[PDB]
């Protein structure tokens, strides 16, 4: 059980420091939100050209 | 936050490791941003109530005008809030709206 | 295409492709679809 | 008298929505072009802003993949420690025997 | 003063909390090092804004 | 007096962020084309660059889906070794019994 719990925490401290961890998502996401509200705002503005 | 970005928008050069002159100032700005992304996830509380809590803070027992608390007494009360909305169940939105 | 913007229309302080697209700590990822937004918004200034 | 326990009670949780208002469109503008190439470059930047959005959609789906990915595991570290000390209460059955 | 630690530490036993956790929530002393953490949030919001 | 082991602490990992420098544009350049037709050429340029980088970012969710996956078999090859030896003892039991 010692070792699962090492082996728990190797699996932890693997999705921390992975590079597509969440903290990746976090900023794909709130970037991209900001780009296509964005983007939204130009394409409206020809669709009403 | 404005004299964050005025910071930013004039003393302020990306992936430069120098010292601005008030960097610290700025540093301490966005350790609080931190702590109160903190406060949100530890007390459990919905992303609606928390705009009530940050707007109107006397709707929660704070006193008239005044800013609000991180104090310890205030984290109790935003989790017996959340724990009371997370008791109404289905009907919470009816009884927060 | 911001130099033949800014020789079509008479302007030299009108930038739109700014710099900090790529971001190497997160390998660059959504280049792209910053630039996309760049292209975008000369065109909605060249047709205005 | 013996004392009996209650049964153990359902948790329950709230899940409240949220509401963002409707935007408002922008003033229409005038452009040079005639309806054949206007229709084509409006279709362009729609065909491109549906592009994004189904990119969005699997970050979305990407970050709460991850989110409750590390919710698992923080979940199994916690349920370990228990494990462990019930481990321990076996070691010391045994020098009790 | 006593009734105040008394509700307190009795919550922090069912939150599952410690007083280091609690006191980083609370604490209005904010540390002035500049991380990558923070140096990441400078670069998008210049780039962003 | 009799020893009680202590309790089983909580092992800890630290996750640091990294952060790489904004680069720089490079130098303006005067085509020969005009705007609409170098509009659509650095458009074809873009478009390319977005395929780019979603395919690289596929490649990094399926370098980490291996990685981890490689981390739970020497993870399971390592635990398979101390219930050989647990079921050692089973065996060792019933020839003490």
């Amino acid at each position: 059980l010692k070792t699962q719990q090492e082996q728990t925490q190797s699996q932890l401290a693997f999705l921390q420091r992975k590079f597509s961890n969440q903290a990746l998502y976090n900023w794909l996401r709130g970037r991209l939100a900001a780009i296509y509200f964005q983007f939204y705002d130009l394409a409206v503005a020809r669709c009403l050209m | 936050a404005e004299k964050f970005w005025d910071w930013l928008n004039t003393k302020y050069t990306p992936g430069s490791s120098e010292a601005v002159e008030t960097q610290e100032h700025i540093v301490q700005y966005c350790q609080a941003l931190a702590q109160l992304e903190m406060v949100y996830h530890s007390t459990g509380i919905n992303e609606n109530a928390f705009r009530l809590f940050v707007t109107k803070p006397e709707m929660f027992g704070a006193a008239t005008g005044a800013a609000p608390a991180h104090d310890a007494l205030s984290l109790i009360m935003l989790t017996r809030f959340a724990d009371w909305v997370n008791a109404l169940g289905e009907k919470a939105s009816s009884v927060l709206a | 295409a911001e130099q033949a913007y800014r020789w079509e229309l008479n302007d030299d302080s009108a930038r739109f492709i700014k710099p900090g697209a790529w971001q190497g700590t997160y390998a660059g990822l959504l280049a792209g679809e910053t630039l996309m937004l760049s292209l975008a918004q000369m065109e909605d200034a060249h047709l205005k | 008298i013996y004392a009996t326990p209650a049964d153990p009670k359902a948790l329950l949780s709230a899940a409240v929505a949220t509401s963002q208002g409707g935007g408002k469109l922008p003033e229409s503008f005038m452009s040079l072009w005639r309806f054949p190439h206007m229709l084509e470059n409006a279709r362009g930047m729609v065909s491109q802003l549906t592009q994004f959005g189904s990119t969005l959609q699997n970050i979305i789906e990407r970050q709460d993949a991850e989110a409750l990915n590390a919710l698992l595991q923080n979940q199994a570290a916690e349920l370990i420690l228990t494990n462990l000390s019930i481990q321990d209460k076996t070691i010391e059955e045994l020098d009790a025997e | 003063l006593i009734r105040k630690l008394n509700t307190i530490t009795s919550w922090l036993h069912t939150q599952k909390w410690s007083v280091f956790q609690l006191f980083i929530m609370t604490s209005t002393s904010y540390n002035k090092t500049l991380t990558p953490e923070i140096k990441n949030l400078l670069d998008t919001v210049y780039h962003g804004l």
